[PDB]
This record gives C-alpha cells, structure tokens and sequence, in this order.
C-alpha cells in the first residue's frame, strides 16, 4: 500500500515505494506532566486570589 | 508579590509590579512633573 499527495485527494491505493513512511520503533508518551503544588500564604478569599494574580 | 501600604511608603526596593498595584495614591503622594526611580531600570 501507497499514499499520495495533494493533487491525488490524500488517494491511498496498492503500489510500490522506497521512501516508507515509519511509526519510530519505540514511540514516547506526550502526557502534560504533573508538578508540585505551590502554597500560598494564608488569608482571606481576596487575599488569596491577590497573591496568586 | 507582597502587599504594599501607602502608609509604609518612604521617597528614600520597590518591584514594578508593586508600583502599578497600588498607583493612583503613589501619583497623588508626589508633585507634578516629578521622576522618581523604582528599581531594576
């Protein structure tokens, strides 16, 4: 199987080829990694909010 | 990042973001025309 280009739609037909795309043999994660809380003084609710704005 | 007080306030420190929080009372404090520095430039 082959895919083609613009001006063929995005077609995928059967054919031949040499330039192959490749899914890399050991693919990675891209989750949104995960930091570690930030405090803030204590106060009020406006205080709050202040100090983190 | 800290509150700032106009009370507290003394023309001799001071972050640019403080200065913006609490301006209208820093304009007031000072005469027309007047350049002061803040800090960092």
């Amino acid at each position: 199987w082959v895919i083609m280009g613009p001006g063929y739609n995005g077609e995928i037909k059967p054919g031949t080829a040499s330039n192959t795309w490749c899914y890399p043999t050991n693919p990675v994660t891209g989750e949104i990694p995960t930091l570690s809380a930030l405090d803030i003084p204590d106060g009020d609710e406006v205080d709050v909010q202040w100090r983190l704005v | 990042a800290e509150p700032v007080y106009p009370d507290q306030l003394r023309l001799f420190p001071v972050n640019r973001e403080e200065a913006q929080s609490v301006k209208s009372n820093i304009v007031g404090m000072m005469g027309q025309w007047q350049i002061s520095g803040l800090a960092n430039g």
